[PDB]
RNA sequence: GGGGCCUGACUGCGAGGCCUGCAAGCCGAGCAGGGGCGAAAGCCGGGCCUAGUGAACCGGUGGUCCCGUGUGGAAGGGCCA
RNA sequence: CUGGUGUUGGCUCUUGGUCGCGCCUGCGUAGGAUAGGUGGGAGCCUGUGAACCCCCGCCUCCGGGUGGGGGGGAGGCGCCGGUGAAAUACCACCCUGGCGCGGCUGGGGGCCUAACCCUCGGAUGGGGGGACAGCGCUUGGCGGGCAGUUUGACUGGGGCGG
RNA sequence: UUGCCCGGUGCCGGAAGGUCAAGGGGAGGGGUGCAAGCCCCGAACCGAAGCCCCGGUGAACGGCGGCGUAACUAUAACGG
RNA sequence: AUGUUC
RNA sequence: GCCCGGAUAGCUCAGGGUAGAGCAGGGGAUUGAAAAUCCCCGUGUCCUUGGUUCGAUUCCGAGUCCGGGCACCA
């Protein structure tokens, strides 16, 4: 599925299978003997966090991962409350 | 396990110094303590694959100076060479008739030279043949100037031929030469091995080359100095 | 066995074949090169 | 069938033709370059002849008057083998 | 399924493989017998303690190699000779195959908790697993479970044969 | 009651060996710059499962086809 | 350890 | 194509100077005889090619035919 913050989701990609020797060497070359869609989905994983009384976790992909912990820090400067973790986040950027 | 006499020797080598061709031929007359004119060999270490036989150094040099010795040459030969070899130098010859008197039992000699025309002398060779000694055209010992042959192996023209090691090993004079003539010696025998470097070869040629006695230590050298 | 024939030290061709194990063992064989004209030739 | 020198089992072409649906296959005097044998006339562009073969495409290697993506090179092609 | 890599962090333990580096190591028969290759070699060792008994240590083809050491107190070894394809002292250059310290590159464990995963009469918490598993990207494999397809013409029908 | 045969196939096991991918590694080589450099090729060698290999496995796939010999003949408990 | 027959 | 391995007597297989056991035939030996058992025979292009060597089936390098694994085939 989605990156809660990068927005990376999976993606359709084709997966070539080829035999044959490149003409970069020996050659002749290649000949595709097989394409096939699939799709490459993102590296999602979980990230808990503290932020102000709530604990509240992401789905983000492990690029990102880091911007998760940049944005914790910089809604020190939030006013943050209610038992609403639901909230804390959409009040995440 | 070592000489009282040879500990006394260690001292006067220093295992990691690298010499130079005449450090060491200074050096070498007095590392020749043995109680008789000891000879100075010299040993390379090859870059040869050792088992690609054609890859495989062997030769002979002509050694200026000669070898200090005292080489017995047997020649065996037919019709007008008989004699232009007889004298030329040779101490038993000829001639075809001696193989039987190589019953054997008669080992008398150090060094054999034939002409090609006598093939039914390599046949019975069998007894010449591991003791090294059996005449050649690879290195040394056959050719119709047998005289021409005889001479040069007087004046120490010395075989030389790489292991199964892929070592090397040559006499190349006595402790006794001066040291300038042993030195050029030294620099006569690299200067033939270098020129049998089978080409195709991989790493450095002369990866070790060390000089030495009978008898003594060696010196760790550097070729070319 | 089929086989070239290069004038002496470089390029050039004319190419036939030898039977190998019967007399080959290195051809050499006077023959016209296009490129500078009249030449030995070995094999390659 | 035997012997001596050779390498024309040449490069550049090729008048004219045999065969023939195409494509292919076949024979070839003669000219030039440089050569071989022969004293010379001349003969020699493989084999007494008719089977011993395989279009193109894609690649490989050796050359080389060629093109080289702003320019010089280079990559990579081309052309000849 | 499998390597690599991300998520993935903390400590160890001890393994191959390969190089310096040291120690060692070499056994067909024949033959004094344990003959690694090639030089060199006629002399080498010995009050810097031979022969010969002992005992310590590695190595062992259980024969002995090889290092030291006690005790002993002056000869031993090699050329020679037998055998053998090849000789034996001594000297040198040579991984040939081990071991031991180390570099450099892999491998497999163990312990930890804090990521992940499971769980606890709802838990900021407790317990269990644990950097494995799961999951992302990449490698190669297995893969009629499934898919798309190919499976020539001549021919006294076609097939079989040709 | 359910025999014989584990060669081949399958499954189970197996850290001798063979081969085998990305990746690592860079002996050595190249293109271009006045050069620092920037871009490539690339040899040893290290590198999984797999297959080969070794062992097992039959109520796993399977396989169990074929000269001599006895009171004449025939046959063949018996051998090959 | 085994080891048939007339 | 690349890397590994194999090729030795009629068959099945062992192994730098030298070619072997085994099976089957034939002599012997053992037994009072017969079997079992023991001994001795005769058998090779050591795949082919060039190298190294005084010598090669053995070591080297090539090649052919097989086998294993991986490339791939215009
Ligand atoms: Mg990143
Ligand atoms: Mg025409
Ligand atoms: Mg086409
Ligand atoms: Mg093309
Ligand atoms: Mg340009
Ligand atoms: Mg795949
Ligand atoms: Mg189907
Ligand atoms: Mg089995």
């Amino acid at each position: 599925k989605v990156c809660e913050i990068s927005g990376k989701r999976p993606i359709v990609a084709n997966s070539i299978q080829r035999r044959g020797k490149a003409k970069r060497e020996g050659g002749v070359g290649k000949k595709t003997t097989g394409i096939s869609k699939r799709r490459q989905y993102p590296n999602l994983q979980k990230v808990r966090v503290r932020v102000a009384g709530q604990e509240i976790t992401f789905r983000v992909a492990a690029s990102h991962i880091p911007k998760v912990y940049e944005l914790v820090e910089r809604a020190k400067g939030l006013k943050l409350e209610g038992l609403s973790p639901k909230e804390i986040k959409k009040e995440l950027l | 396990k070592h000489g009282k006499r040879y500990r006394a020797l260690l001292e006067k080598v220093d295992p990691n110094k690298v010499y130079t061709i005449d450090e060491a031929a200074r050096l070498v007359k007095e590392l020749a303590t043995a109680k008789f004119d000891e000879t100075v060999e010299v040993h390379a270490k090859l870059g040869i694959d050792p088992r690609r036989s054609d890859q495989n150094v062997r030769g002979t040099v002509s050694l200026p100076h000669g070898l200090g010795k005292q080489v017995r040459v047997l020649a065996i030969a037919k019709g007008e060479k008989i004699k232009e070899a007889e004298e030329a130098g040779a101490d038993y010859v000829g001639g075809e008739e001696i193989i039987q008197k190589i019953l054997d039992g008669w080992m008398d000699f150090d060094a054999v030279v034939a002409t090609p025309d006598v093939g039914a002398v390599g046949s019975k060779g069998r007894i010449l043949g591991p003791r090294g000694l059996l005449p050649n055209p690879k290195a040394g010992t056959v050719g119709f100037n047998i005289g021409e042959i005889i001479r040069e192996i007087k004046a120490g023209r010395i075989e030389f031929r790489n292991d199964k090691t892929g070592a090397i090993h040559a006499p190349v004079g006595k402790a006794s030469f001066p040291p300038e003539k042993l030195a050029d010696n030294i620099r006569a025998f690299i200067r033939a091995l270098e020129a049998h470097k089978p080409e195709g070869a991989k790493g450095t040629f002369l990866r070790s080359v060390y000089v030495t006695t009978t008898m003594g230590p060696s010196v760790r050298i550097n070729p070319h100095s | 066995l089929l086989l070239e024939c290069t004038e002496c030290k470089r390029r050039n061709y004319a190419t036939e074949k030898n039977k190998r194990n019967t007399p080959n063992k290195l051809e050499l064989r006077k023959y016209c090169p296009w490129c500078r004209k009249h030449t030995v030739h070995r094999e390659v």
